[PDB]
């Protein structure tokens, strides 16, 4: 009923910034984001982990090696208030001062409820 | 680094596993066979405030404690088979293991 709408590669240049598109793409009532979460499966396992984006608390870059300082979410919004709700659909990142470590693999996940884990990977060159 | 652990066992068969890590969970999701959405088979769905999802393998769905839960499914598993649990947590991020039941 849902799927992760993702670039299959992105190009990017060298000390330029790219965006790594990533949306949950079919709206469906009911559905929650309870998290978002990037990988690069490719990474040792302390840093596969290199962008989360929380409904109440927006984001963390755990890893050090992209990390907060060149990546962040173009389009997540954390809620606001009792009155405004989060929105996690558009997982986008933007990637600046491109070098050659963040080549590889990229795994965009939402921790959706009813349905669960739902995924899309892209590879990014430089 | 945060650690997840997973632990099979004949009773119908149980499936256990938990998280030890530095932030509150967020959802947990159990598969059969491979990777939680990527490739393996859904059982179940854990939300700590919207409660359970399961499927038909699995027959009932549990918290043990604020990090870990349990599955009780119908058999038949194999020693070859194995299960996966995938633990979403801000501020680490997803955190995966896979298991089997003792040869
Ligand atoms: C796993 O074990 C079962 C029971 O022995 C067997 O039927 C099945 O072929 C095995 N699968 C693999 C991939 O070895």
């Amino acid at each position: 009923d849902v799927r992760v709408q993702v670039l299959p590669e992105v190009r990017g240049q060298l000390g330029g910034t790219v965006e790594l598109p990533c949306h949950l793409l079919p709206p469906v009532p009911g559905l929650y984001i309870s998290l978002v979460t990037w990988q690069r499966p490719d990474a040792p396992a302390n840093h596969q982990n290199v962008a989360a984006f929380h409904p109440k608390m927006g984001p963390s870059f755990p890893s050090p090696k992209p990390g907060s300082e060149r990546l962040s979410f173009v389009s997540a919004k954390q809620s606001t208030g009792q009155d405004t709700e989060a929105e996690l659909q558009d997982a986008t990142l933007a990637l600046h001062g491109l070098t050659v470590e963040d080549e590889g693999n990229y795994t965009c996940e939402f921790a959706t409820f009813p349905k669960g884990s739902v995924r899309g990977m892209t590879w990014l060159r430089v | 680094t945060p650690e997840v652990w997973v632990q099979v066992r004949m009773e119908s068969f149980t499936i256990r596993c938990g998280f030890l890590g530095s932030g509150s969970i967020s959802l947990v999701t159990v598969s059969w066979g491979g990777p939680n959405g990527a490739g393996g088979t859904t059982l179940a769905v854990l939300h700590p405030e919207r409660g359970i999802r399961q499927w038909a393998p699995a027959r009932q769905a549990r918290w043990e404690t604020q990090s870990s839960i349990s599955l009780i499914l119908e058999g038949s598993p194999s020693a070859n088979t194995t299960f996966c649990c995938k633990f979403a947590s801000f501020p680490e991020g997803s955190w995966e293991a896979c298991g089997s039941l003792p040869p």
